[PDB]
DNA sequence: GCCCTTGTGAGCCACCTCACAGTCAAGGCCCGTCCGTTGCCGTATAATGGGAGCTGTCACGGATGC
DNA sequence: GCATCCGTGAGTCGAGGGTAATAACGGCAACGGACGGGCCTTGACTGTGAGGTGGCTCACAAGGGC
RNA sequence: UCGA
């Protein structure tokens, strides 16, 4: 089972909203190359390679953990799409 | 076995040298391409000669091999050769060493006119040559002659024009006819090893 | 052998969908985190056998790969086997001890 | 079929399953990018690679 | 105590750096030329109404018929 | 109102092999297509020519080494 | 004609 799935279901009125939030956040992370993360260097998800510990490539895991932290704000009509995208591209270029 | 057309390459510099080749028919040139775009003829591969020698020692080709005529080549696996094959390869490589060193000497012997005459007479003893009514001839461009006489096209064209005015040779359609073998022989001074 | 390691890197955290015909209810398809194994056989967890009505007398299953981040999210959250433990019909547990487990206990 | 290097059939009941899961983007993938959407599948492959 | 290789210096003489014309050659097109393949008619004894059927459901909704 | 015919349905997914057979012709006419060539539209080569300019050409007078 |  996914870690803290019950608590994640707790944060939303509908599971599907959780899914949408996670997916979209994952899209943000992928688009901006993880440099917009709310996580701390010790909170970063890790993956064991032959070399050793590396950053987890999976953005969904990242998004779910980030959501579990509470530092993310989700809802409807929080901000116009264009303004959001441009401010994100200003804070975290591509 | 594989056939190649004129100007087509058998292998490129820096590419994996997995295959050793032996020229069965035609004429092949081993050349090097400079950053500035100048092309230089390093050596001539004749039927029976082994080339792509980099496959015997390294991992990648160091030079480019280009077919000057319709050519028939045979691909070979270096690791699969017996005593006899290695013997033939050694002897042939020695022959090509002698010929490439003689070519070296040729490149620094005599003025441009002499070098051109010598190269023409050399090509006369290669599959690049043939014969009709006008006399013996060789199918070669001025650019290639420049590449194989340590000079550039323009000067070569000038010297060839001089030879045309003097009646020693005639030219048309990348095709040069050697009308006076004696005169060309005198101009060249020393002959170039054809085998 | 390095491409297998690369393949291990690729599938990290991602899930695949398993399906068995006939698909009578929504648990006819479930999401699983794949663990690469030698051999040509797909390995299925015992507890889900009831929901699939699956057994090992030669039954076959199909695998699907959700491509998008959205699809992956849907699979991991909504479609994951561990997240569906109760029957949507009776409300009773579907994934539960059976056969040998019950026998031992 | 395996002999034609074919893909698996996602039938009516499977679609019903996906609908019951409320997995809309997965279902949409099945109905488009992984099937007869040409521009979609081309762009999808290119995007993944 | 006698060999090997050096350091200038003045002066041409072919050979290389631009800048351009003309020149021979190869797929490409159109022509027409011819030739092969295609479309059309004409066949006048008399001739004058087809031929293969497919059989062991089963239940419902709906139009139709005494 | 109550028999009766007609039309339409009758579980999912996966696996491997199979495919033809035929009775009518010549006498012309003309397109439509294979072919052999000549005019093109470039693309790859010749044939100058006018400017610079390296680096061979060609004799001096000994310095360090073995 | 199979397999589940
Ligand atoms: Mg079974």
């Amino acid at each position: 089972a996914e870690p803290g799935i019950d608590k994640l279901f707790g944060m939303v009125d509908s599971k599907y909203r959780l899914t949408v939030v996670v997916a979209k956040r994952a899209q943000q992370l992928l688009r901006h190359g993880f440099k917009n993360t709310v996580l701390e260097p010790e909170e970063r998800p890790k993956m064991q390679t032959l070399e050793g510990l590396f950053d987890d490539p999976n953005a969904v895991t990242w998004a779910m953990k980030e959501l579990l932290t509470g530092r993310l704000v989700f809802g409807e009509n929080l901000v116009p799409e264009d303004r959001l995208q441009k401010e994100m591209e200003r804070l975290y270029p591509v | 076995m594989k056939r190649f057309a004129r100007k087509e390459t058998i292998y490129l510099r820096g590419e994996e040298a997995r295959t050793l080749y032996r020229l069965e028919e035609g004429l092949v040139r081993v050349v090097e391409l400079l950053p500035d775009g100048r092309l230089i003829t390093l050596r001539h591969v004749l039927p029976g000669d082994y080339f792509g020698e980099e496959a015997l020692e390294g991992k990648a080709y160091r030079y480019t091999a280009e077919a000057m005529t319709e050519a028939v080549v045979q691909g070979l696996e270096p690791r699969a050769m017996d005593h006899e094959a290695l013997h033939r390869v050694a002897r042939n490589l020695a022959r090509q060493m002698r010929r490439v060193q003689a070519y070296e000497a040729h490149l620094q012997t005599g003025e441009l006119r002499a070098r051109i005459a010598r190269y023409l007479l050399f090509l006369a003893d290669t599959p690049l040559s043939a014969r009709d009514r006008q006399g013996i001839y060789v199918t070669v461009s001025h650019e290639e002659i420049a590449d194989a006489t340590a000079s550039i096209r323009e000067s070569v064209s000038k010297v060839l024009a001089d030879l045309r005015r003097e009646g020693l040779i005639a030219t048309a359609y990348r095709r040069v006819y050697l009308l006076d073998l004696a005169a060309l022989e005198r101009e060249a001074g020393s002959a170039l090893e054809a085998a | 052998d390095e491409v297998w390691d690369a393949l291990e890197e690729v599938i990290h955290g991602k899930v695949v969908l398993l399906n068995r015909a006939p698909t009578l209810h929504r648990l006819g398809i479930q999401a699983f985190q794949p663990v690469l194994v030698e051999g040509q056989s797909i390995q299925l967890h015992p507890l889900v056998c009831e929901a699939f009505n699956a057994d090992f007398d030669g039954d076959q299953m199909a695998v699907h790969v959700p491509l998008s981040s959205f699809a992956q999210a849907e699979a991991r959250i909504q479609m994951l086997s561990a997240h569906n433990l109760l029957s949507p019909a009776s409300g009773e547990p579907l994934a539960k001890p059976s056969r040998d487990i019950i026998l031992g206990l | 079929g395996k002999a034609q290097f074919g893909g698996q059939r996602f039938g009516e009941m499977e679609v019903w399953a996906l609908e019951a899961y409320g997995a809309a983007h997965t279902l949409q993938e099945m109905l488009t990018l992984k099937s007869d959407d040409i521009e979609g599948r081309n762009a999808a492959y290119e995007a993944i690679i």
